[PDB]
């Protein structure tokens, strides 16, 4: 199957929304342009890091092998390797990335479905990946590892 | 000043205190008039000596409310030579003046006469189309129309308002180049009580209809349908709202053209209302803030909660995978189950909680 | 350029001028239409000289009428040869400026020919069902539809209008690209005078409806209920506002389908006059700012006289209770009851202006 | 703290408790008086064993109900002497608080009391006119306005509702100055929910108004028109409307009150509707911007496609005039036409593009 | 990419395929049922050769309908496992997926099945309360619930949206976090297309109910009233309004219940029209500053007009009053009634250009 | 007649919305200040000009018999020595008040009533108090000597 | 029946709004954020006044001890102890709570109910804490006094 | 087939709205004047572009018969000859005017009614007023020579 003529014209109407004097690069001035229209005034850091994790190539623009790429992960109805991030994310402290291992205890004994006392122990001696008590997103890969 | 603002109170007290003989003669000949026509129908009979000497004394009433009428334009003209400069009374004839004047007098000038006249009606009956002839009196014709003297309430309600005299408010709207008309108090008191005059105004329609068509309707019904009063108040009162007649149709114009003012007003009433409504619901900035803080609140605990699960049936479905050799695949899949409904909750709520917050920025 | 603004001067006299001839010639057959079927009923028969000769004079001007729509059409060809660069008439047909030339036609060619011919009618009754036949003749289908010759007026009223043929509104209309078509006119004039065109209509329905439905009720009335003129009107009205039937309900389609369209009609009335009295309700600026000035002093006074009483109670109680050796509890009951009362009006009082000087910014 | 708050919180408990009981015996009440009604009529009558034991059974749930009231009022004077500082409890006692609970207790002690008595009953039927005589019960007077009864739910609502009794927002309600009111909650309740609320309230409405008509139309109706249950409901519904009558108008008085009540609620819930409505379509910024760029991509490529046949059309023409000699002048007239239709396309699209991004901006 | 996208491409053009046959298979089973429903009362009987063959053609297109759906639902269920990670079909039934397939299975599963049965009919007639006892047959009753079957013509517009399957679109929704679900696009058209949808959706609630009216009442009406189809347009139209139901109320209750639910459609398309009007009456930018360039124009234009008039009068009397030896009052006082009014008029003026330019700044 | 004692207070508490804190004068500080709760915002010379005016003491402020006086004109429905200055007003340039005698000439033969040519012939004599061609407000004046 | 479990833990959350991050500290800072969402934009001393008056420890914040005294006062219907300081404050004359005796006199024989002349000779002559006839404070905590 | 006096003065109103101080000509900087009134703020080259086409004199202002000029345009509902000009400038870049000949070559072929490549290489060989690719508006008034 892969793609079809017309499917490949279709991708093209859609990424000539990015390349308003072609060039076939996706800078970080022109996702400015687009943003403001759309009611949108984030800051440079925000589609500073936005750009990083959709550059492959890694000259700084994007290019249509890293687009077609990405709107893949969009098209799905619900991408379960997110979803865990944001709920690390709503817990997460200054940004560090890094929990701490005894703050997990009284979330899970009685935030949601109260999680048994026996049970999370043994959540957390097999998450002790770290040996001192600051738990990370290395818990996360290790979770989808099969 | 004390030739110009000494002597313009005396013409404005004078004109003030002649606008209530006015309405006190204006509404005793219509009281009168009510319980002559109400008496003369089953008490006595019009070749009485009680009919005489009680409709006697409704021309002396509009004798003295006409004189009164004539005084109080006399003193208006002497205000208005007063005011702007001029020393000729002939100067305020203007074509209008004299309109109203004869106008006035031709609508107070209306009352039964003593006497006994006669004359022939004829109608067509509701529902059955069969004509209807009596003998009736020309008393009827010449009673109704008092009621037209009720425009004498509205002048004695302007001439008490307190905002129609004191210098602040007249200095304030000098400054401002407002207009103090005849007509901004309306304006004033739809949006300061706008609640009251709707309810007075019906309740008086209400009563002055219902009795009007009853009156008309008593010569042609010999059944008590639409004779009786409390079938006239029912009459009006779902004529008003627009939901129909049933049995209820009057066998004369006069029940008829009520009936159409009745429901012109209502039509009108009904747009009122809703306007009124309109524009009560909004908020004030203090509730606002106040739901908006809570709603923040609110929306905050119930992401923690729904973000919570999505980690607990993450472990639960890894512990239940490779653990305790052979797995049972229920429990598996009902626990997936759960992550998902649990993952659209949170993606819902977050969602939610977005929304409101950039609309309450 | 002498030759062209001089040249399309002409022809727009030209064109204005032809559009008045129309519409006399239009109105005169409805005129005629209308006493000659008035007087065809009783005075006289369609078997007599009168009928032809007054009928015979609706021909010769609907032959006037569509020689001059012929006239207006080539005239307005030749100013759209002139404005775009053009040297063919074959140019602008375009299939849809040749329908509506038929389609004038059509509409402007229908009229009661002369003759004498018959047709067999039968109808059901209302409230009894019982069915009904007559003969009639065929003039009564050939001159209700003639009132469609009232689309002229609108073509006439547009044609005079100073905003249409303003030359210096040009170039503001160059300016800000404002299409000056056929239909802005309406948009301004519900705004400029939102209440006039509402009457005017209003009216002009009326009394075409209640002649129309007269008119069809004519043949299948024997008793006189939907063929008299002033229950036509009654029951225009009564359709109009929706209210309901009564016992006038016709026994022809024609009331039907005129009923229909009043009702539609009012419906459409109901919402614009809703609408237009929201849009007459608000406040201007200096206005509310009197308002405001005036509540903000009521205000103040009312906190002065509300908050002198808390003290005078305070003191009430004060000196009632470590005075005078013995003691009357009643007293101070009350006094503690009008000091409660007292607080809570100044607290109401403080919210109220507080309230209102937020609002007021 | 101390007695401050710890006192505080059993006062709250104490008058939240009493106020179930109370509703829990004032629907027992209203249950057993509706099965007595229907099993009088033609199961037993009302000279049996079975009326007397099942009438003994409502005077005592209603004593004790006055007994839960008047501890109810007890307890919350008591309250009311902890809020404010104050010793004596007869400084409470200000006339506002005493009617009130006079109000109650009056109407909460009407109910049908045992025995057998009679009375005589006469009405004017309807469509008919004509009289008719039965016998009746006092018991039908005695049981209808039991249904006033129903002003306990609202009080148990209120008193359950968490952000009446939240110490959190406490502090908030302290710093906005807002008032919280018994009437508050009504108008939070219609912005979080409005579509609820009018759903249950219209149900309660139809079902309770259905039940009264029938009850008071099961006296003189011997048809089976406006006895039957579904022909009141369906009374009722097209009331609630403002449709019409048909042929169900009532014969009796206390039938025509609650169709007039049912009309006045009708038009306020559509007022309500209307408003509802007008508030439940504006557009919110995100979809609004997404509406504007996906309209301003599809106006370009038109833009573009009408652009490409102005070009097209004149060279076309240009080909077929200065070439191969001789020309046929169709192709020539047929070009030009669609040269016009493009320029006058290319002219619309531009203007709708630029009216939309600057009403856009 | 491969599989992602190629594979996703088949799944989508396989479900929108299998939702045309389905719309086929639907929309014959209604016309064959309105054919045979009509050809049955007249044409022939239900004991005929007819009847049964054209009723065996309505069970196979029902079976191949169920069929049809089933494997929608299948393909449904593999998009389902496509897009989100899954390994098994079990997962997708969640007690919500299971009832909603049962829902459709039901609807769409009735018909009328062949053989010959009957039952027995009992209704009370209209203003006459006549009992009415006739025999039917069993296929009325299984003949209308198959007008449900119109669900699916939405999911097969829904299918066919451009605005459903664009990437654009998508990656925009993406940028603004916007749901695309199954109800957006009403709102949308409610937006850009707001008078089509009502004008289609009232011609086919009016042709459909017009029809079952028709239907239900052929069996107890002998005079030709409710059972005529101009007569159900004319009620169905009427009703819609909300005006009543003259002499047209139908003796059968499924004629009430499409008169309710008429009446209630009507009510919400009368908010929906009110709320358009509201909307579609505020002017744009361009023609409110031409309108207000012109206004300031024509307003300077009497305010010079109006000025030059006060000085004329005054130099008439000056020249009136110290010239030529004696003087004619009458002209004199004619005079400064005219300069007064010059004055007023300049005033009115004045003061309208300024709150003119002061709303207009 | 004159004033009665309860007129007195009348006034005061209408004088008292211009005396804020017993000033007993008006300044244009006080001035400036109600007039932007009504909606305008005057330059200083219009607010300087309107007390200069009123100022009969002469010590640049406003008096109570000063403000009674004012205020009494304010009550006429209708200040007849007033109206044809305002009308001068309309038909004058940059300020300067000297009305070219030419320019009366046309005013009078279109704009109004049309009169005469011999008619505004007569009235532009005894126009020219001097003999130059302007006229600032001597002929108002001259209009309502009597 | 004061340290119950529920109405404890309950006072918690209601103390977690103003409390940051996880210190019964209460500043300054605090109250701009939390007034600020209100629609409040109060002037430096104010605030400043506000948590003064609801210090008891004296280290320049709010203690929870202290949380509980002010919330106390505020669940009450009527506090009878600030009604007359209210009563007070809109007679103040500049603000410095100074009122001349001499003031009081008009303000009592004639706005509100028309006390008698003798009723409010008797009241200035008790009210002269020292003889001055200036009154602050004293006067209402006399009245208060039992 | 001439301008009456009626014409005439109606020309003077409108030729009025732009003459303020009735200099018989327009000045460059009153255009923003009336702009601004109907909701324009152009720059300074637009409004000196727009004067610059309608100054014949060549002084640097709008004389009355390039008004009466300017105002036949107007009244012409298609100008032919502008139209053109329009279909030029949608597929214009950088305002330069030089469109390549190549460019052409595809709309013509594809964008629009779809000519044939025989139609449309007589196009270009034709529009090669010199040979070098670069195409102007001297081939839109070779298209209206006649
Ligand atoms: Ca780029
Ligand atoms: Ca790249
Ligand atoms: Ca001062
Ligand atoms: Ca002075
Ligand atoms: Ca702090
Ligand atoms: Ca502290
Ligand atoms: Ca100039
Ligand atoms: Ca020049
Ligand atoms: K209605
Ligand atoms: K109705
Ligand atoms: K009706
Ligand atoms: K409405």
């Amino acid at each position: 199957d892969q793609l079809t003529e017309e499917q490949i014209a279709e991708f093209k109407e859609a990424f000539s929304l990015f390349d308003k004097d072609g060039d076939g690069t996706i800078t970080t001035k022109e996702l400015g342009t687009v943003m403001r229209s759309l009611g949108q005034n984030p800051t440079e850091a925000e589609l500073q890091d936005m750009i990083n994790e959709v550059d492959a190539d890694g000259n700084g623009t994007i290019d249509f092998p890293e687009f077609l790429t990405m709107m893949a992960r969009k098209m799905k109805d619900t991408d379960s390797e997110e979803e865990i991030r944001e709920a690390f994310r709503v817990f997460d402290k200054d940004g560090n990335g890094y929990i701490s291992a005894a703050e997990l205890r009284h979330v899970m004994t009685n935030l949601g479905e109260k999680l048994t006392d026996e049970e999370v122990d043994e959540m957390i001696r097999e998450a002790d990946i770290d040996g001192d008590g600051q738990v990370n997103y290395e818990e996360f890969v290790q979770m989808m590892t099969a | 000043i004390g030739y110009k603002l000494g002597h313009r109170r005396a013409l404005f007290e004078k004109r003030k205190r002649l606008s209530d003989y006015a309405l006190i003669f204006g509404m005793f000949g219509i009281v009168v008039m009510v319980i002559e026509t109400e008496l003369s129908w089953g008490a006595y009979d019009k070749a009485s000596l009680y009919s005489l000497a009680l409709k006697c004394l409704i021309s002396l009433s509009t004798i003295i409310l006409l004189g009164l009428i004539i005084v109080y334009h006399a003193r208006e003209i002497q205000l208005f030579m007063v005011d702007n400069g001029a020393d000729d009374w002939r100067i305020a004839m203007t074509y209008e003046r004299i309109f109203f004047i004869c106008l006035e007098i031709l609508v107070c000038a209306i009352h039964p006469i003593p006497g006994n006249y006669t004359f022939t009606w004829t109608a067509r009956l509701a529902f059955s189309y069969a004509p209807s002839t009596t003998t009736a009196d020309v008393d009827i014709i010449l009673s109704i129309p008092m009621f037209l003297r009720l425009y004498l309430i509205a002048r004695v309600m302007l001439l008490h308002s307190k905002l129609f005299t004191d210098a602040s408010s007249r200095s304030i709207g000098a400054l401002n180049k407002i207009n103090f008309n005849t007509r901004f108090v309306m304006k004033t008191l739809m949006t300061i009580c706008p609640g009251t005059v709707l309810l007075v105004f019906s309740i008086s329609l209400w009563i002055i209809a219902a009795w009007t068509v009853r009156a008309c309707e008593r010569y042609h019904d010999q059944q008590d349908v639409t004779s009786n009063f409390l079938g006239a108040m029912w009459l009006i009162s779902i004529t008003f709202l627009s939901i129909g007649y049933g049995d209820m149709v009057p066998n004369t114009y006069c029940g008829k053209g009520v009936c159409l003012l009745t429901g012109i007003m209502g039509a009108g009433c009904t747009a009122l209302v809703v306007a009124v409504v309109a524009r009560k619901l909004e908020l004030t900035k203090a509730e606002k803030h106040v739901h908006n803080f809570m709603m923040d609140t609110q929306l905050t605990k119930r992401v923690k909660n729904a973000a919570a699960n999505v980690l607990r049936e993450t472990w639960l479905i890894y512990k239940n995978t490779k653990l305790v050799k052979k797995i049972d695949h229920a429990k598996v899949r009902k626990h997936q189950r759960k992550f998902l409904q649990a993952i659209h909750q949170l993606r819902s709520v977050k969602m939610e909680q977005r929304k409101l917050n950039d609309q309450a920025n």
